[PDB]
């Protein structure tokens, strides 16, 4: 109807259609603490919003009012939840408020209310139709918004959705590979369909990653992800990765390539591999390398797991 | 060594220079907003350097009080975005108030627990005003508020058997909790939990049924953990997964190993501070939520008999975090922040200062280990790592719970 910020917009205390019911303030006490002085908007539109709640009123009038107050306060849980409770009571078009919801999050797009209350519309119309394009053009804006991805890992599982979610993560990581939040994403849609058992899915993806890091050999993600797909199984069950990480290591000898070797070492430490005393001496030389010259941020953790190699293996 | 007055620094020895981002030349928005971080901190660091001569840093303790003071009785209409987090405003300035060992006057401690009081819903638990439908946000909150006070007043303010039936109103078969009454769903959840029931003693055997599961089904490939199972680990939800385990009592449910080198990565070689995410920006507010990853994983790894384990230091840079917090998220009118050309806010203030706090003080059985970077008046009073209010708070409290009965329940 109209809008808080629009020339014509009148308080609730002044409007007839709202002069049957007394608004309610806050009590706040007579000596306050972390006292809000509000705007007289604010308070006018909370002390009708107050009044609403107290006599539960499942009206069109309380309905339209919890806009205003959404729009004054989008983290008020409680104005949200008695929204929905209207949206049912009064057999509002879901469709119409989904309008309304995209709206909203698109001003406020890091929110946990606007997220959850799409959430609820999107399960009581059992209609996904229009999630992975809007949630496209959030991530458009800031591609690490976690409510976005996590709205999206929801959409696509419960509606099984999984048919071009690879595609929409290969474009993204095109856009920014070090974008943490889209090889996480990588690793949903796989884990969820193929799995990492098929020999085939692990090895394109062993080779994909090894050439992302051939691109960009300072970005941790794709490091993070070629040890994530492997750890389960064990490091050390990989032989022809260490000779190839071996061979780069004179001449990419980053932090991350030496602790890769580091984790490789202790993993066949662990499974009895062949000349434990060599393997153990190269993982505590590479850990005093990492923790005086090439990760000194991480000193106190490979100090630890020097002495913490040297707990499970000297003999 | 040095003269007292000069205190050499990590993030200016001349060899910190190699810590710069390397971009491998392949330019991408995370690079470029990572680099530009680097740009200002280090003119901030260099800020601090004449030469030879490094002067102490020092917390400007007296300004951050003065915010602080100002905060716990009155705000601006700029503040109505956390009209329905009252309860964390309380909680962010009294535990701050007491990092800094400034003392609460009764006539304050009386008029929080009487606010407090007014957030507390008849169906149990806290909202974020008064009036206001329940939250486990709020709710966590209005009890480590409630703590830090610590009066009998304070914790009779409680009313325990309805959070115990809010509690179960809020659970999930699947283990999980609700943040709120047809809310969403995520570690939060478990860990506001956890940690209110724990504190006020009303943990029931079937109350965290299944919950240790689900919580370690948020830990991802990465080592840290994800709001809900799939999701990207973060620093956050980490620390309310881990927090809650070590509640529970079930730790080992974790990968520890994977979990360890996950959190010790996200302190940022260049800055000494931390970042939420891998790829993300270094912020003063994951000084905690990481950091104090480290002092929950010490105590899980030294239950289990960790012959490595250090007996004096944290798995991670305690001078470089500490560095960071002095250098780079101090606002000179008082308060702390996010970044340099961030704004100050009290929720950063209160988990820059945690997480300081964490950084100077190592304990571990009968070992007390400090360092404190700066000036001697630098020293924070310690914090819990598990509740984030102070440990002697913790005691009192859980000791006067404990002398009631579990609700309904024996
Ligand atoms: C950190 C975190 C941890 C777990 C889950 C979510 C998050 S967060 O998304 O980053 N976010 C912080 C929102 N944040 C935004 C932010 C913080 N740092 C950078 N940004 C952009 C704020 C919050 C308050 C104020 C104020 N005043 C300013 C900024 C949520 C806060 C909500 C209230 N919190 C909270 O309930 O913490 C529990 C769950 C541990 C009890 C503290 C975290
Ligand atoms: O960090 C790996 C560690 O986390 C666990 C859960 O505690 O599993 C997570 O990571 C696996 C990949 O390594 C995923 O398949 C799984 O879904 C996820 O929960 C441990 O099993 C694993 O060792
Ligand atoms: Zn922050």
């Amino acid at each position: 109807f109209v809008s808080l910020d629009s020339p014509s917009y009148v308080l609730y205390r002044d409007r007839a259609e709202w002069a049957d019911i007394d608004p309610v303030p806050q009590n706040d006490g007579p000596n306050p603490v972390v006292q809000i002085i509000y705007s007289d908007k604010f308070r006018d539109v909370y002390d009708y919003f107050r009044a609403v709640l107290q006599r539960d009123e499942r009206s069109e009038r309380a309905f339209k009012l919890t806009r205003d107050a959404i729009e004054l306060n989008a983290a008020n849980y409680t104005v949200w939840h008695f929204r929905r409770v209207l949206l049912k009571s009064l057999q509002k078009d879901l469709h119409e408020e989904m309008n309304y919801i995209t709206a909203i999050i698109e001003e406020q797009p890091k929110n946990y209310q606007v997220w959850h209350h799409r959430r609820v519309l999107v399960e009581w119309l059992r209609d996904p139709s229009q999630e992975l394009e809007f949630i496209a053009d959030i991530l458009n804006q800031d591609a690490k918004n976690y409510h976005a991805w996590q709205h999206r890992q929801w959409v696509i599982q419960e509606f099984k959705l999984w048919d071009n979610e690879l595609q929409y993560v290969d474009q993204l990581l095109k856009e920014d590979v070090r974008n943490n939040s889209v090889w996480n994403q990588r690793y949903f849609v796989i884990s969820n369909t193929t799995g990492y058992n098929d020999r085939a899915v692990l090895e394109r993806e062993v080779q994909y990653t090894l050439e992302m890091i051939k691109l960009v050999p300072h970005n941790e993600s794709a490091w993070n992800y070629l040890k994530g797909i492997l750890q389960d199984r064990g490091l050390s069950k990989y032989p022809n990765l260490l000779n190839q990480l071996l061979d780069l290591q004179p001449s990419h000898s980053s932090p991350y390539l030496i602790a890769f070797l580091v984790d490789i070492y202790e993993d066949m430490l662990e499974n009895q591999c062949d000349n434990k005393e060599d393997i153990l001496n190269k993982a505590l030389e590479l850990c005093e390398i990492l923790a005086k010259e090439k990760d000194t941020i991480r000193k106190e953790y490979w100090r630890y797991i020097g002495r913490s190699l040297q707990s499970k293996h000297s003999t | 060594s040095s003269p007292v007055w000069s205190e050499p620094l990590y993030s200016l020895r001349p060899e910190h220079a190699r810590e710069r981002l390397q971009d491998d030349s392949v330019e991408t928005v995370t690079s470029i907003e990572q680099a530009k971080v680097e740009e200002k901190i280090q003119e901030v660091f260099s800020s601090y350097k004449f030469n030879h001569l490094v002067p102490r840093l020092v917390l400007q303790r007296e300004k951050h009080f003065h915010y602080l003071k100002r905060g716990l009785r009155q705000l601006t209409d700029a503040y109505e975005c956390l009209d329905a987090s009252r309860p964390w405003l309380c909680y962010w300035i009294l535990h701050s108030l007491e990092l800094l060992d400034e003392p609460i006057p009764q006539i304050v401690a009386t008029d929080v627990c009487q606010f407090l009081e007014l957030c507390q819903s008849p169906e149990g638990g806290f909202g974020g005003g008064p009036g206001q439908y329940p939250h486990l946000a709020p709710t966590y909150a209005a009890v480590n508020a409630l703590c830090i006070i610590g009066t009998e007043e304070a914790y009779d303010i409680i009313n325990r058997e309805k959070l115990l039936q809010y509690l179960y109103s809020l659970k999930q078969p699947d283990g999980s909790f609700l943040m709120h009454v047809g809310g969403e769903v995520d570690v939060r959840s478990a860990y506001c939990a956890a940690s209110v029931a724990s504190l006020t003693n009303i943990i029931t055997p079937d109350l965290f049924e299944g919950t240790a599961e689900w919580i370690a089904r948020c830990q991802n490939w990465e080592g840290g953990i994800g709001g809900v199972p799939g999701m990207e680990a973060h620093g956050g939800y980490t620390f309310c997964g881990l927090a809650a385990l070590v509640i529970l009592k079930r730790e080992r449910s974790l990968n520890l190993k994977s979990l360890l080198q996950w959190v010790t990565s996200r302190q940022m070689r260049f800055e000494g501070g931390f970042q939420g995410r891998c790829n993300k920006l270094v912020d003063g507010c994951y000084s905690f939520w990481q950091a104090g990853l480290l002092p929950l994983l010490h105590r899980a790894l030294h239950a289990q008999g960790d012959p490595a384990l250090s007996m004096s230091h944290w798995m991670f840079h305690q001078q470089a975090l500490q560095e960071y917090i002095l250098m780079c998220c101090q606002c000179p009118a008082g308060g702390l922040l996010d970044k340099p050309g961030k704004s100050r806010d009290f929720y950063h203030t209160c988990y820059c200062l945690s997480g300081l706090s964490i950084a100077q003080h190592f304990g571990s059985g009968a070992m007390l280990h400090d360092v404190v970077l700066g000036v001697p008046e630098n020293a924070l009073q310690p914090t819990h790592p598990v509740y984030n209010i102070g440990p002697d708070k913790v005691i009192q409290a859980t000791t006067y719970f404990l002398q009631k009965p579990v609700p309904g329940f024996e």
